[PDB]
């Protein structure tokens, strides 16, 4: 993964 | 207009300065304190974020989300205010 | 690998052309057939919108969110596939 | 809302 790319999910 | 003056903000994921994470933060406290709908509130965060930091920002509000993107370094950050999630994040 | 062979496409929102729409539901459609998580999904999408329409594309997948974003002209769609929602929009 | 800014909100 690129340092400039993110990847987030939500909690539960 | 103050019923989020008790809400918890936790930082998940940052890319950002301190000074610029606790603006985020304090941006979404005053969204938040204005309008109930997650869309408004996204677009509130957006658009201060443009005037304060520069074009262009995005702003993703809500409680059920993935995502994938992309950012200009030092310029992201994914956090909670109470059970509400929020990414912002600059690209353009 | 067959479950997504029977989902429906709705368009909420689009800035993009006819064949371009097409291939986000596809890209979608192939994401969800390979992954159950919404962040792989979102992945999924943004690498290959990357690869076959240049950089630089942002994808958010959901069942709760609001967004305020801003796209470069006609690379923009929302919509949904059976009840998850996918956001994705060209901006840098 | 300027027309390359879009805003969405998800269905109940
Ligand atoms: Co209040
Ligand atoms: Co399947």
């Amino acid at each position: 993964q690129p340092k400039d790319d993110k990847n987030t999910m939500t909690d539960s | 207009g103050s019923h989020m003056s008790d809400r918890k903000a936790v930082i998940k994921n940052a890319d950002m300065s301190e000074d610029m994470q606790q603006d985020a933060v304090d941006c979404a406290t005053q969204a938040m304190e204005k309008y109930n709908i997650e869309k408004d509130i996204a677009a509130y965060i957006k658009k201060e974020f443009d005037k304060k930091y520069n074009p262009t920002w995005h702003c993703i509000v809500g409680r059920n989300f993935g995502s994938y993107v992309t950012h200009e370094t030092k310029h992201f950050i994914y956090f909670y205010l109470g059970q509400v999630a929020i990414l912002l994040f600059k690209s353009g």
